[PDB]
């Protein structure tokens, strides 16, 4: 057979694309954990993991497989609901939030003019997943990291939501693809540099990364909510924190560094002229290039997640809630009344072309 | 705008299951009392490519077709059936001309539109060749009403927003005209 | 008054300096925010010196000619 | 007067015309009473819910049942799965019956 | 079935459970408005729904604030 | 197999048996999710996302925030299934039979060449036509900020 | 002194994005193009000898309501939602294949099955009071009562 | 009133995180330095003749 097998592929083709998409995200997340220790290792004059697989390539494999084969500790044998439900919400939200990220023009699973709302809505479901982990527990350390966890995520959600809305206001579109294409002539890091610092600061808090680390602070509250997590509930929750790191690093690339747009249009043009547009080999190269530009921009921020962790001491929680309210929020509302003013003054109010 | 409606195809088959949508056909053709017209067969991309030449050639009939809708006072579909066939015949006239005068210039342009998300900003090199050809062989021009001639967008020599990726057939055809024509 | 808190209606200039040193989180958020409405007020200056406003978009449906239907319209008939 | 029944694109929607004709009659000055506008009020309600027209569909369904008329031969052909709007069904000359692509536009 | 007031069996025995029932009750009103507005292709109904969601949020915040101060009022010895 | 029915039957089963406040807050989340999902498909995708952003992201995590503050302390299978089955039988919210059994369509038209999202029109009317409704809302929000602080703040 | 062992994970994360993007750009483009070649499977797969170079169609984004009307209009002409055709005259099957979807207008399931959301002063009168429905049924009855005149 | 820095200088350092960006830069200098790690058990740390071990 050859004719009754081709249509089989055409009936399964769009499932292979999704698996290639999910594998694409998980490979980045899996090797983000290694890159965090490999990078933070070399800034501390260490080496980091280089013994598990040649040069430590199989380090995420060992850590995941080690925990996937640990004894799950349930309060009573049939309490799998309590342990898993917390991390499961967190993992689904951040895996569903990947559905709007485009790897090129139009290459996103969900394309709709409400992509920005879908992205902020999905993240807020993950916030609900985080606080549930401790709220079903009697351990004092685990239940400690709910009231402080709840407000930290609540407080820096306003700042992250408003920043996204200012960029959406400059293009007058809540579509991810339109925002990226709107940055052809200029990258929004040049006009809105302060928002990028505010976006990156807020992004750290939302993922509970240091220096906004007070939730899962080893010296303060041990593993935080994870001091009661082991085996699979630990990995799923740990994976969620690194899906968010990859996502929020990609989102900073999209909103301020042009997304998949090339660093040089000339180099992009010269490279693609070596392939014929009438053969599928041209489109693989463009897709590799366009995701390559995003990957390099995204990698720089996954680097900065680790880089700031190796350079800044952890910030005290009481001084952390007052930072986003008494410093960041007035600035963010000041700009949201500033950008419409400048645009109107020069008759440059945006329209979705 | 991707809002769900009761009038066309929706986003997903899960919308159809909730609405219990039936996609209903009607075999009955039009009665013989209404003289037949040959419907336009062009798809989306060719129409967007020839839209400004349909506007230049069928301007009187399009205005008259609409003025019949304005003055029909709600009975527009029934009382403008004869004036609605002139527009269909006029537009078929233009697409038939482009196929018999500028077949390669036309096809190159709407292949570019099918390659660049159906956006006019991405296909200026192919579009400029098509406009120049149409002018000499049919006298049609592209004009955007409401602005001075010097400030039309498609004549902008250095546009701010440019295509990310080039159309190979457009760039190859353009430089050939830089030798054939720019003598 | 080497360090006294200024009174706004007697020392307007020094009152802002006190807040531009001790409350940078308030003074410059107000300064940034006011730069928006200030720029809106300077819009008439730009009209007379830089360029006119663009022509408004044709976002009101099909442009209907303001006249009566043509009577001699022929061609493309059945 | 305030805008009511605004479409999803900023213009008048399906039933705005009927509602406007009601307001013209009710606020008119040549009417002694509201009797002449009673039919226009029904049309605006009809345009929105089609209750009278759905009722007419119920009798034509019920009348055919009492006469034995075959539903497949009096009704109109329909397709429930959008993937099976095949070119054979659409009537295209050399159309297969293989399903169509409704994955990504 | 609900004419025997079954929904009273479905509301818990804490003041916070009443607050939730008020939200679930109002949620039904907004869903009804979104349903009508989309069928009619009327955005005025969608303006109403947006107001209902925003007003239903302010009602929650005030109710919780009263409940929070109600709770600390008992636990107000604070003589340590 | 309209599976949206089975989600609510499970939901209607746990609403009759919830004891503590953990399950009571669970009924809230278990009700919005069918509301959001049944709005995402069918009727309005815009208001499915507005609900997630405003209800789940804003008012739901406030409940669990104060439950940890308030306290955490402290039927028969025949009657429940009997009640749920009785609740299950009659689910016709309206008694216009033709309105519930006869389907309708709309006809599209090309007269709207300026196509923009619903949120474009809603903003177009809320910031122009009903600017009083918008301004009162910011006034209701203002009173809450004052109202929260006077109720809760100690000194 | 650049550490290459430290940058190995990044070169693998760079390949992760490229793997997903390279597949999506090419697979979706190939599928869109293939279905835009003709109305049957024996046309889509094979390439004719007298056919010229293949012009791929890139996936479309940022659409509006006209693109939902254009998509169905293209479907009725070529059998694909993104077919290509520039014939000045359509097939004679174009005049008898308009798809008009008919769907119900019933309230959401949650609005009429939730143990709490369905309870309301007016929702009981819709469900258990005949006052509204008897009044409206008069108008339906008087439709057929007026065909005699 | 006796602070030598002007208001803008004190606020530019505050809003633009002057010392933090320096702190990052010093940490990034170490990234291009030779690490200290030795690959035991293929290498051993220094020992001296006075060392006390097994009897
Ligand atoms: C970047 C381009 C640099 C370059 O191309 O040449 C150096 C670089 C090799 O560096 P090197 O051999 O150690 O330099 C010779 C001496 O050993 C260098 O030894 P050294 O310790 O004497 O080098 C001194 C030099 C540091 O050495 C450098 O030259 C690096 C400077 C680059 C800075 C930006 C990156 O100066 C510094 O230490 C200060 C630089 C740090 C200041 C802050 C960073 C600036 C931003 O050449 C390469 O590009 C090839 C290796 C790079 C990795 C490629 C493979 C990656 C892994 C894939 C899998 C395999
Ligand atoms: C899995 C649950 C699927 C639920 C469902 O929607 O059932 C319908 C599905 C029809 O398959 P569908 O993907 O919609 O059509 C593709 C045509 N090109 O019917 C199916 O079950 C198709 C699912 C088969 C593919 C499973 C994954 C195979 C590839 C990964 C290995
Ligand atoms: C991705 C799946 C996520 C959900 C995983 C859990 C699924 C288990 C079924 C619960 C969800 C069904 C929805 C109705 C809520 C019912 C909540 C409840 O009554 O308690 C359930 C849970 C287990 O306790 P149980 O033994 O069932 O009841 C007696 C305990 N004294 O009591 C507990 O509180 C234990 C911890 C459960 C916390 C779940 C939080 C609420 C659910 C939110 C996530 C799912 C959202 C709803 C989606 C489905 C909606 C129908
Ligand atoms: C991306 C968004 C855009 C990002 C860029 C934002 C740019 C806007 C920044 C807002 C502020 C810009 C203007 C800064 C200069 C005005 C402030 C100033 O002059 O200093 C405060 C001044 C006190 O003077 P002082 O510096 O304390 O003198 C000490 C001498 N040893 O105080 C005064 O006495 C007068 C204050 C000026 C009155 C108008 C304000
Ligand atoms: C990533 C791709 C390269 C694999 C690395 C590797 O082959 O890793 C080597 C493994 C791991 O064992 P190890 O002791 O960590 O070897 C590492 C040597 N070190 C100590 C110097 C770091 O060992 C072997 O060769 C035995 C098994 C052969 C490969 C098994 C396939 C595993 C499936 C997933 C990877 C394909
Ligand atoms: C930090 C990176 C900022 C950057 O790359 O910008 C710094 C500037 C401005 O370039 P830009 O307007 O951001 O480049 C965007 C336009 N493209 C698409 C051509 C890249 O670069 C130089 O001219 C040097
Ligand atoms: C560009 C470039 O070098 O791309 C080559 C890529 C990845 O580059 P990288 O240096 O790991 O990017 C990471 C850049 N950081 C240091 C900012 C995180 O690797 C290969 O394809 C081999
Ligand atoms: C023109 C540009 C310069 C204007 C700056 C003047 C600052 C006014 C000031 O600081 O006013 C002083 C007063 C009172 O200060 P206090 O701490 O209560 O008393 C002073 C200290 N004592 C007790 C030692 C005397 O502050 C206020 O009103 C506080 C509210 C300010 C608004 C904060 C948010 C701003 C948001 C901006 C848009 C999102
Ligand atoms: C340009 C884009 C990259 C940098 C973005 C951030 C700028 C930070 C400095 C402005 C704030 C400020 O307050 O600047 C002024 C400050 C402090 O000056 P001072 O202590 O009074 O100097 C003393 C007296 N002098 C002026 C005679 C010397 O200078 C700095 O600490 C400079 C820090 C430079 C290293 C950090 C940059 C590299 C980070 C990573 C880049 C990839
Ligand atoms: C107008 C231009 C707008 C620019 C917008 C940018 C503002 C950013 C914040 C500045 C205010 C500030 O750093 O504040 C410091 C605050 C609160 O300090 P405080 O309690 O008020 O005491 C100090 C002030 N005193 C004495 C005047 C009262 O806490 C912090 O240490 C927050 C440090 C966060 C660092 C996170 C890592 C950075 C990652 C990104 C780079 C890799």
């Amino acid at each position: 057979m050859l004719n009754n097998l081709f249509d089989f592929i055409e009936y399964i083709e769009y499932w292979l694309i999704i698996v290639a998409f999910v594998a694409s995200v998980l490979i980045v997340v899996a090797y983000l954990t290694v890159a965090e220790r490999k990078t933070m290792g070399y800034m501390q004059r260490r080496l980091g993991p280089n013994a598990v697989g040649y040069y430590g390539v199989l380090m995420a494999v060992a850590d995941a497989l080690k925990l996937l084969s640990k004894e799950i500790v349930l309060p009573h044998n049939g309490d799998i609901i309590y342990v898993m439900s917390g991390p499961l919400i967190s993992l689904f939200s951040v895996l569903l939030s990947w559905a709007v990220i485009p790897f090129g023009p139009g290459l996103s699973l969900l394309d709709s003019e409400y992509s920005i709302i879908y992205l902020l809505a999905s993240g807020s479901i993950g916030v609900f997943g985080t606080v549930i982990v401790g709220w079903m527990s009697n351990s004092k350390y685990t239940v400690l990291a709910t009231v402080r966890t709840t407000a930290q995520l609540i407080s820096y959600e306003l700042v992250l939501t408003t920043v996204v809305f200012i960029i959406a206001l400059i293009v007058s579109s809540l579509n991810i693809n339109v925002i990226i294409e709107s940055q052809y002539n200029i990258w929004y890091i040049i006009p809105f540099f302060p928002l990028c610092l505010i976006f990156f600061i807020s992004a750290l808090a939302e993922t509970a990364r240091p220096p906004f680390d007070n939730v899962e602070a080893e010296s303060e509250l041990v593993s935080g909510h994870m001091t009661e997590l082991s085996a699979s509930p630990f990995v799923i929750f740990f994976l969620s924190e690194y899906c968010s790191m990859v996502l929020m690093s990609t989102l900073t690339a999209i909103f301020f560094f042009g997304g998949y747009l090339p660093f040089s249009n000339t180099i992009h043009h010269l490279i693609l002229n070596l392939f014929d547009q009438h053969s599928i080999y041209y489109f693989i190269i463009e897709g590799i290039l366009l995701s390559g530009y995003l990957a390099i921009k995204a990698n720089f921020f996954m680097f900065s997640f680790v880089w700031i962790r190796a350079a800044a001491p952890r910030l005290r929680y009481d001084l952390l809630i007052l930072f986003c309210w008494y410093v960041l929020l007035p600035i963010v509302f000041a700009i949201v009344v500033f950008a419409p003013g400048i645009l109107y003054c020069f008759d440059a109010l945006p329209v979705i072309i | 705008s991707s809002t769900h409606t009761n009038d066309s195809l929706n986003s997903s088959n899960y919308v159809d299951k909730l609405k219990d949508t039936h996609f209903v056909f009607e075999n009955d053709k039009l009665p013989s009392e209404i003289p037949d017209v040959e419907e336009v067969g062009a798809t989306t991309a060719p129409l967007l490519s020839a839209a400004y030449f349909i506007g230049a050639k069928c301007q009187d009939y399009n205005d008259d077709f609409m003025l019949c809708q304005k003055e029909a006072k709600g009975n527009g579909p029934i009382d403008c059936l004869k004036e609605g066939r002139r527009v269909t015949r006029c537009a078929s006239g233009v697409l038939k001309d482009l196929n018999t005068h500028c077949s390669d210039e036309f096809r190159l342009h709407w292949q570019c539109l099918s390659f660049s998300n159906l956006e006019y900003k991405n296909c200026r090199k192919a579009e400029s060749l098509l406009n120049k050809c149409v002018f000499e062989k049919m006298n049609l021009v592209k004009k955007i009403p409401g602005i001075p001639e010097d400030r039309q967008i498609h004549l902008k020599q250095n546009p701010v927003l440019k295509p990310v990726a080039l159309h190979q057939d457009s760039e190859v055809a353009f430089k050939k005209a830089q030798n054939e024509n720019s003598i | 008054a080497i360090g006294d808190y200024p009174v706004y209606y007697k020392q307007p200039i020094r009152w802002l300096s006190y807040h531009a040193h001790t409350r940078p989180h308030v003074f410059y958020a107000i300064a940034v925010a006011a730069l928006g409405p200030v720029f809106m007020m300077a819009t008439p200056l730009r009209r007379k010196f830089l360029y006119d406003d663009h022509e408004p978009l044709p976002a009101n449906g099909y442009p209907l000619p303001n006249r009566s239907r043509d009577k001699t319209l022929t061609g493309y008939d059945d | 007067a305030p805008l009511q029944q605004v479409g999803r694109h900023g213009g008048p929607n399906k039933c705005f015309g009927e509602f406007q004709r009601v307001v013209e009659c009710m606020t008119n000055a040549k009417h002694d009473s509201y009797e002449p506008c009673n039919n226009l009020k029904n049309d605006y309600l009809e345009c929105r819910k089609h209750k009278v027209e759905r009722y007419k569909a119920f009798l034509m369904q019920k009348h055919a049942e009492e006469l034995g008329k075959d539903p497949e031969e009096i009704g109109a052909p329909f397709v429930r799965k959008r993937r099976f709007l095949t070119s054979k069904t659409l009537g295209l000359v050399d159309g297969d019956d293989y399903e169509i692509g409704v994955e990504k536009i | 079935m609900d004419l025997i007031l079954l929904m009273l069996v479905a509301v818990g025995l804490n003041i916070i459970d009443i607050y939730i029932m008020i939200e679930i009750l109002i949620m039904g009103c907004t869903v009804n408005t979104i349903y009508s507005a989309s069928l009619d292709n009327d955005m005025i109904g969608l303006i109403y729904s947006l107001i209902q969601i925003i007003i239903a949020g302010v009602e929650s915040a005030i109710g919780l604030s009263i409940l929070v101060n109600y709770n600390r009022i008992r636990n107000s010895e604070e003589i340590e | 197999m309209n599976l949206e029915i089975l989600d609510l039957s499970i939901l209607g089963f746990y609403s009759l048996i919830s004891s503590n406040s953990f399950e009571s807050i669970a009924i809230l989340v278990a009700t919005i999710m069918p509301v959001i999902t049944e709005l995402w498909y069918n009727y309005s995708q815009l208001f499915a996302l507005l609900y997630t952003l405003i209800y789940v992201g804003a008012v739901v995590i406030l409940f669990v925030f104060i439950l940890s503050v308030i306290n955490e302390k402290e039927s028969g299978l025949f009657i429940l299934i009997l009640v749920l089955l009785l609740d299950d039988l009659d689910d016709n919210e309206s008694n216009d039979n033709d309105y519930n059994n006869v389907y309708i369509t709309d006809y599209a038209d090309w007269f709207n060449n300026y196509n923009e999202s619903d949120l474009s029109v809603i903003g177009n009317l809320l910031f122009t036509e009903y600017a009083l409704l918008l301004l009162i809302i910011s006034f209701i929000l203002l009173m809450s900020i004052i109202g929260l602080i006077l109720i809760v703040k100690k000194d | 002194m650049i550490p290459f062992e430290a940058l190995i994970p990044y070169a693998i994360m760079f390949a992760g994005f490229c793997l997903g993007g390279g597949v999506m750009n090419s697979a979706i483009t190939a599928d869109i193009t293939k279905r835009a070649r003709g109305p049957n499977q024996e046309i889509k797969r094979n390439v004719g000898e007298d056919e010229g170079p293949r012009n791929y169609t890139k996936p479309r984004y940022n659409t509006d309501q006209w693109d939902k009307y254009f998509a169905v209009r293209d479907l009725r002409l070529t059998g694909s939602l993104r077919g290509q055709s520039d014939n000045a005259v359509a097939e004679e099957s174009f005049k008898t294949n308009s798809i008009q979807p008919y769907s119900n207008t019933r309230r959401p399931w949650v609005l009429r099955r939730h143990i709490i959301m369905k309870n309301s002063p007016t929702k009981w009168a819709r469900k258990y009071s005949s006052r509204r429905d008897e009044r409206e049924q008069e108008i339906k009855d008087d439709y057929i009562r007026g065909m005699g005149e | 009133e006796e602070s030598s820095e002007s208001a803008l200088s004190k606020a530019t350092k505050w809003y633009l995180l002057s010392e933090i960006f320096r702190g990052l830069y010093i940490t990034l200098e170490m990234y291009f330095r030779a690490p200290y790690t030795i690959y035991y058990p293929f290498e051993k740390g220094p020992v001296s003749p006075r060392f006390r071990g097994e009897h």
